[PDB]
RNA sequence: ACCCCGGCGAGGGGAGUGAAAAAGAACCUGAAACCGUGUACGUACAAGCAGUGGGAGCACAGCUGUGUGACUGCGUACCU
RNA sequence: CGGAAGAUGUAACGGGGCUAAACCAUGCACCGAAGCUGCGGCAGCGACGCGCGUUGUUGGGUAGGGGAGCGUUCUGUAAGCCUGUGAAGGUGUGCUGUGAGGCAUGCUGGAGGUAUCAGAAGUGCGAAUGCUGACAUAAGUAACGAUAAAGCGGGUGAAA
């Protein structure tokens, strides 16, 4: 069976 | 007092030449290595080529025991895969037979540049020939 | 040390490493670690020593 | 001409005029030391082999200099083990002048 | 007798230990607390 | 002896001018000149103002004869970088440098 | 794509051994006004071969 | 009683990278790395110094070797004659005599020789 | 100040001030990373933590010192 | 001896090679470690004689316990001492100690520094996806923001 999740994206934070 | 070190540029080496003719590979080749290295010096230096030119004679008449004539395998890899080559003692001798003693020979000497080095001071003939009179070679008995 | 408790940066997610105070003393312009107060210096001597 | 003798747990060999670098010696400096274990004296084709000593021979010396060869660093470090140790080290010698060699 | 030629008696000052200054001292990293545990924990501890 | 030119500041980064004042180390200050009037660079035209100014000031300066002078030395420093914001997609800001070269020019009969 | 251990300057510089520009072999000289020029293109002043081909 | 670190720090990191001289890349330019190249520099100088004695010896061996058997006798036969004989020099001496003084190798041998005879 | 190159530029070179201008305003000192120019030596048949032990050759300063390091034995970073 | 087939490449002696350079037996030589011995040096503990001598023995270490030090800032000693006979700092070199270190001195710097013995600590950094600044790398690489589109003559200008 699959041992993964399929990809998500992250919550945008600010970048610096 | 430091231990005595050959210099490259004051090293005398000797040019001798051997006869193949019937000599076991083996037992021959380990004599060639120790010459080609300076081993039989007292001047031997680990770092330094101390020794001698060597000119191998008839080496298409050189002797191995056993079935090895018929069943000595010789391999090498083209390096493209799948490349995986052979060649028996016999057909190796037919080709080309001062390989056999140029493999044997580099295979007991050791690796790197002053190795290499070492291995360009053998000179390996298949007949009773050669032109180096001018060297004007010892005979060598082994 | 002035400045609020607000965390400067959510704990996961930023690729930095963790914060939670502008203050902390490995902060340039954070606390120091372990801040002097005023010390009463002053020493007993028995009497009969002095 | 050439001779062999031991000093300081070594074996040297030496010529008439050679400056040798010895273990300590406790002989001041100036001062004329004989070293009468001798191995062997090579004199051109003649030569006396000890066994272990040649009878009669001697190498006298002048003590020239005492003093401490360059400074060794010695490192001990185990990885990962949190262990490291340093150390230095000069070591004591004495130079000598081989002054004579006799028979 | 002179303010720069008084001394303790020997023995009087021993040199408190400084955990966390290098290899050499001895009480470098850990600082003499070992390895994890509540006990090697700021605060850490049970009560008597 | 030997006179100096510089561009301090000069507009570009050090490893664009490099490429032009390596063409002329070495030349005589006639050839070089050639050099940099057909060389298809913007630093060919800054490298050649200080050169001609290391010329002028050879002549005016030190009383010496163009015909003789060589480029006896040339090389460029790295000057300060002027920091700029360049915004990315999604929210982010790439910092951009302005980069600034020190040319230098020194010619000598010698 | 990316790095895994930063370039070394040595590196670098191998890789800018073809960067170097190069000077233009020879100018040519116009046989009338003497001007330098590159071959086959026209002088500063318009001359080409000895011609006096366009104005300014 | 505040105390700044910089003249002792620098003073620390300058004493690391002078020992790190002549070494490649950052291994001579940063302290990190020329830290650590400096403390390997002195773990493989202390294990050769040990080698240094083994290396020197084997060397000694090896021309013992050839000198011997260019007088007609193999090392182990060598030194067996010369101890049976007495003789106490050692193979640094040995070794020296072999290249400089051929022919009062050949008296050793010789005398190596008659004590195995 | 003034002179000179430059676009009646930027920037620079002289001159001059000053104890000092590598105190010239991006200004006391002016480290390191990082980037160059010059010189010495090495490097285009050679395989790996880049050192270490041995070691020629070349350059250089007073047989030693200093730089370099062909070739060769050994040798898989550090922290956790 | 056969029984004995595997996937990147010989690849089931480390290799060369070996009919012994294999195996069994017996023997004597030699090589071989940081073991042991030799020579020199250091330190701990203990004897033994008077802090020194003589001698035995010990000295691999993580957690960890014990002992002894170096250096930094600050206070006293100090209205002292050093300082254009050039302070601190910076940068070299030489010497020096078992180590942390120290001393001297060339250059830079241009006004401070501080013995000794005590005293107090914001007292030592390579790591914490540490914090701030500076500067690299990728790299002169990707890109230069709608594929509605430019061409030429003249002008001005250092340059279009
Ligand atoms: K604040
Ligand atoms: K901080
Ligand atoms: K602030
Ligand atoms: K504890
Ligand atoms: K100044
Ligand atoms: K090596
Ligand atoms: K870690
Ligand atoms: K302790
Ligand atoms: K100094
Ligand atoms: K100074
Ligand atoms: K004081
Ligand atoms: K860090
Ligand atoms: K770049
Ligand atoms: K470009
Ligand atoms: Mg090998
Ligand atoms: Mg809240
Ligand atoms: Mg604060
Ligand atoms: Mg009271
Ligand atoms: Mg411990
Ligand atoms: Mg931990
Ligand atoms: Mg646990
Ligand atoms: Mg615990
Ligand atoms: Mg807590
Ligand atoms: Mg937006
Ligand atoms: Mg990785
Ligand atoms: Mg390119
Ligand atoms: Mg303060
Ligand atoms: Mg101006
Ligand atoms: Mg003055
Ligand atoms: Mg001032
Ligand atoms: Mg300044
Ligand atoms: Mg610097
Ligand atoms: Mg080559
Ligand atoms: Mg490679
Ligand atoms: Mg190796
Ligand atoms: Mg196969
Ligand atoms: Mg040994
Ligand atoms: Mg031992
Ligand atoms: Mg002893
Ligand atoms: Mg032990
Ligand atoms: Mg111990
Ligand atoms: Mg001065
Ligand atoms: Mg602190
Ligand atoms: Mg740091
Ligand atoms: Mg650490
Ligand atoms: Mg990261
Ligand atoms: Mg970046
Ligand atoms: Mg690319
Ligand atoms: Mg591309
Ligand atoms: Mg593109
Ligand atoms: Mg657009
Ligand atoms: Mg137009």
């Amino acid at each position: 069976p699959p041992h993964r999740p399929r990809p998500r994206p992250l919550p945008w934070f600010p970048p610096r | 007092m430091k231990t005595f070190t050959a210099k490259p540029e004051t090293v005398k080496r000797d040019w001798y030449v051997v006869d193949a003719t019937g000599k076991t590979l083996g037992r021959l080749a380990t004599e060639l290595a120790r010459r080609l290295r300076g081993k039989h010096k007292a001047e031997y230096t680990p770092h330094v080529d101390t020794g001698d030119y060597i000119i191998v004679l008839n080496a298409d008449k050189v002797a191995v025991t056993g079935n090895k004539r018929t069943d000595k395998v010789y391999y090498h890899h083209t390096g493209h895969i799948g490349g995986i080559k052979q060649a028996t003692f016999e057909e190796m001798i037919a080709r080309r037979p001062e390989r056999v003693i140029e493999i044997a020979v580099k295979g007991m000497l050791p690796k790197g540049p002053l190795g290499r080095a070492m291995f360009r001071k053998l000179k390996v003939y298949a007949g009773n020939e050669h032109n180096h009179a001018a060297q004007q070679p010892q005979v060598l008995d082994i | 040390v002035t400045g609020s408790g607000k965390k400067p940066w959510r704990q996961k997610g930023t690729g930095r490493a963790r914060s939670g105070s502008i203050k902390s003393p490995i902060w340039r312009s954070g606390g120091v670690t372990f801040a002097a107060r005023p010390q009463d210096h002053s020493q007993k001597v028995n009497k009969k020593m002095y | 001409m050439y001779a062999v003798f031991q000093s300081g747990g070594k074996q040297h060999r030496v010529s008439e005029g050679q400056t040798v670098r010895l273990e300590k010696l406790d002989i001041a400096t100036g001062e004329t030391v004989e070293f009468a274990e001798v191995l062997m004296i090579a004199n051109g084709e003649e030569v006396k082999i000890g066994v272990p000593f040649v009878d009669g021979g001697v190498i006298k010396a002048e003590v020239v200099a005492h003093g401490r060869g360059e400074k060794v660093k010695i490192v001990k470090f185990r990885r990962r083990k949190h262990y490291r140790k340093q150390q230095g080290h000069r070591q004591w010698f004495t130079d000598v002048k081989i002054t004579g060699i006799s028979a | 007798m002179r303010l720069n030629t008084l001394s303790p008696a020997e023995g009087s000052k021993k040199a408190g230990k400084r955990l966390g200054r290098g290899i050499g001292s001895g009480l470098g990293k850990t600082g003499g607390r070992g390895h994890k545990g509540q006990k090697s924990r700021s605060g850490g501890g049970v009560r008597r | 002896m030997e006179t100096i030119a510089k561009h301090r500041h000069a507009r570009s980064s050090a490893q664009k001018v490099r490429l032009v004042a390596d063409l002329i180390r070495g030349k005589k200050v006639s050839q070089a000149l050639d050099i940099l009037t057909y060389t298809n660079k913007k630093a060919a035209v800054l490298v050649k103002k200080v050169l001609e100014s290391a010329i002028a000031n050879a002549e005016h300066n030190d009383g010496a004869d163009i015909d003789d002078l060589k480029v006896t030395k040339i090389f460029v420093d790295e000057g300060p970088s002027m920091k700029r914001i360049m915004p990315r997609a999604k929210g982010r800001a790439d910092r951009i440098l302005k980069r600034t070269s020190h040319i230098t020019v020194v010619v000598s009969d010698r | 794509a990316v790095q895994q251990n930063k370039p070394t300057r040595s590196k670098r510089g191998m890789r800018r051994s073809h960067d170097a520009l190069t000077a233009v072999t020879s100018l040519s000289v116009d046989k009338t006004s003497g001007e330098k020029h590159l071959r086959h293109h026209i002088t500063a002043d318009g001359y080409y071969r000895g011609r006096k081909v366009i104005a300014k | 009683a505040r105390v700044k670190r910089g003249v002792i720090a620098r003073a620390r990191h300058k004493k690391i990278l002078k020992q790190a001289k002549g070494y490649y890349g950052a291994r001579s330019r940063v302290y990190r790395v020329a830290f650590q190249a400096v403390i390997k520099a002195g773990q493989y100088a202390y294990r050769d110094r040990r080698q240094r004695k083994r290396q020197f010896r084997q060397l000694w061996i090896a021309r013992i070797n050839a000198a011997a058997r260019q007088n007609g006798i193999s090392y182990s036969k060598f030194i067996n004659g010369l101890k049976k004989a007495s003789v106490e020099i050692d193979r640094k001496i040995l070794a020296d005599i072999a290249v400089f003084d051929k022919v009062a190798f050949t008296a050793l041998v010789e005398k190596a020789k008659a004590a195995l005879a």
